[PDB]
């Protein structure tokens, strides 16, 4: 049973960042080797466990999560570092025993016109705690005058969607991402 | 009605340090963001820094270190701290409530002054027309983008800037319907159907692209 990460890598669709999912990699074998030598990969800094032995390491288990940010916005994902994406959407830990794996995609994510499916959150009273999710949509409040539901002066919808558009794509283009974190899996099995 | 008032005026000698603070009634400083621009004598308006809920800050790599900002939710204010200064610095001082793509910097402080001891440029230039013709704007973009992160402001002479078309064509409430916006590609357009007598100001395109960074043109008169 090879592991299934290359089937969930190389899939159709993916979620948005403030919705992001995860997957249980269970017992299985997997060689990283095609992960390596992939060129469609465009950055694969990998933070904590050396590279070359991370199919020669066991671990209890691994978790995959992914989703879908601005190309400008991919540096922001490595730990230690701040801003509107890291902060709030998908907030990382200072250290971690995996690392994060970044393609370019234009053609299969983006449309002429402009895609407002993927969303992202703009507004929040307070930072998140590392691997934390919040899917709830509350109308945000200036906090001054409070906000019964209705949109307007001092209420607005904390939620805001990229617009993606064949451009100059130097960080506007559409830039899917995928995390693996390390805690059963072996890769050899010599 | 929401307003900021601010008292930093004064003078110091190279080396000095003194302090700015920002009263904000209506809204808590502590959910909304905030923003120091600054404006040279006679140059462009310049960003400085902006501070997200939390302890999320960032700074301008022109002025890093020498400036420090911080919050206080007891008084409701924040505060510029300043404690190194060199003889560029001299100029005023604005503080700013901000919105990201759901508006910019809808309100503005009244400025301050002190004294010691991606780029976009706007073509017309003076335009000087009279009241009874039409006026064209047109400021344009070295690197393309979706056009929802731009902006328009005007100034008038002693008075603090207001905002006029945010998002892409989107008016602020009550701003009347003479001024409208249509921008495409690199050439963005902003015009005016008719020229009242007070309309005469000093127009801004801006652009809030960049998470922590925004970019301000040089500016045209009228
Ligand atoms: C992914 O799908 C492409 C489709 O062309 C295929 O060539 C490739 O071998 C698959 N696996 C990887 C790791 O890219």
């Amino acid at each position: 049973n090879l592991c299934p990460f290359g089937e969930v890598f190389n899939a159709t669709r993916f979620a948005s960042v403030y919705a992001w999912n995860r997957k249980r990699i269970s017992n299985c074998v997997a060689d990283y080797s095609v992960l390596y030598n992939s060129a469609s990969f465009s950055t694969f800094k990998c933070y904590g466990v050396s590279p070359t032995k991370l199919n020669d390491l066991c671990f209890t288990n691994v978790y995959a999560d992914s989703f879908v940010i601005r190309g400008d916005e991919v540096r922001q994902i490595a730990p230690g570092q701040t801003g509107k994406i890291a902060d709030y959407n998908y907030k990382l830990p200072d250290d971690f025993t995996g690392c994060v794996i970044a393609w370019n995609s234009n053609n299969l994510d983006s449309k002429v016109g402009g895609n407002y499916n993927y969303l992202y959150r703009l507004f929040r009273k307070s930072n998140l705690k590392p691997f934390e999710r919040d899917i709830s949509t509350e109308i945000y409040q200036a906090g001054s005058t409070p906000c019964n539901g209705v949109e307007g002066f001092n209420c607005y919808f904390p939620l805001q969607s990229y617009g993606f558009q064949p451009t100059n794509g130097v960080g506007y283009q559409p830039y899917r991402v995928v995390v693996l974190s390390f805690e059963t899996v072996c890769g050899p099995k010599k | 009605e929401v307003q900021l008032l601010q008292s930093a005026g004064g003078l110091v000698q190279p080396g000095g340090s003194l302090r700015l603070s920002c009263a904000a009634s209506g809204f808590t400083v502590s959910a909304n963001y905030m923003s120091w621009v600054r404006q040279a004598p006679g140059k462009g308006l310049e960003w400085v820094s902006v501070i997200y809920p939390g302890g999320s800050t960032f700074y301008a790599d022109s002025v890093k270190g020498r400036f420090t900002i911080s919050k206080d939710n007891s008084k409701n204010t924040l505060y510029l701290q300043m404690n190194s200064l060199r003889v560029e610095d001299t100029a005023v001082y604005y503080c700013a409530r901000d919105l990201s793509v759901a508006g910019a910097f809808d309100i503005w402080g009244q400025g301050t002054l002190v004294t010691v001891s991606i780029v976009l440029t706007q073509s017309p230039g003076t335009l000087s027309l009279s009241p009874g013709e039409k006026a064209t704007l047109f400021c344009r973009a070295s690197q393309t983008f979706s056009s929802n992160y731009l902006a328009w402001y005007q100034q008038k002479p002693g008075q603090a800037p207001s905002l006029l078309i945010y998002g892409g064509s989107t008016r602020a409430a009550g701003i009347p319907d003479r001024f409208s916006g249509s921008g495409s590609g690199t050439d963005f357009t902003l015009t005016i159907n008719r020229l009242e007598p007070e309309d005469f100001a000093i127009y801004y395109c801006q652009e809030y692209g960049s998470s922590p960074r925004v970019t301000f043109g040089q500016g045209t008169r009228l």
